[PDB]
């Protein structure tokens, strides 16, 4: 906004904005026993298996 | 009695060491789709079950040991 006193006049202006994204990594380790892997593959038995 | 056999049919058939890769020129690019064990990063969902992985389960690595059959006097070796 200009105005009328002895100030010197205004150029207009221009800006530029960098932004960049951020990087996230996420872990967590399951244990399986080997006994529980194995035995979804044995077979059906009897009402106790 | 052949129930009994019919056991030994299915694990003696199911325990065995696998067996070599080789397959036919002819029958074409069918034998990357032989390959499961070399596969080591397996899919996941929102919910994922055992029904979803049943098949990542299935590849194992091959662990069997050699062992060593002595027959000792009852003195040197302890009971228990």
């Amino acid at each position: 906004i200009a105005h009328g006193d002895g100030r010197r006049p205004n150029k207009q202006r221009q800006y530029i904005v960098m932004k960049a994204c951020n990087k996230h990594h996420i872990g967590a380790e399951i244990e399986l026993a080997a006994a529980d892997i194995e035995l979804l593959f044995a077979e059906k038995e009897t009402p106790l298996d | 009695q052949a129930e009994n056999a019919a056991r030994l049919g299915r694990q003696v058939l199911g325990l065995l060491p696998p067996p070599t890769h080789r397959v036919s020129l002819t029958r074409g690019p069918e034998f990357a789709r032989g390959v499961r064990d070399l596969l080591s990063k397996y899919a996941a969902s929102t919910r994922p079950t055992v029904g979803s992985l049943h098949e990542a389960l299935r590849q194992a690595p091959f662990r069997q040991p050699t062992y060593g059959d002595f027959l000792v006097y009852s003195q040197t070796f302890s009971p228990q």
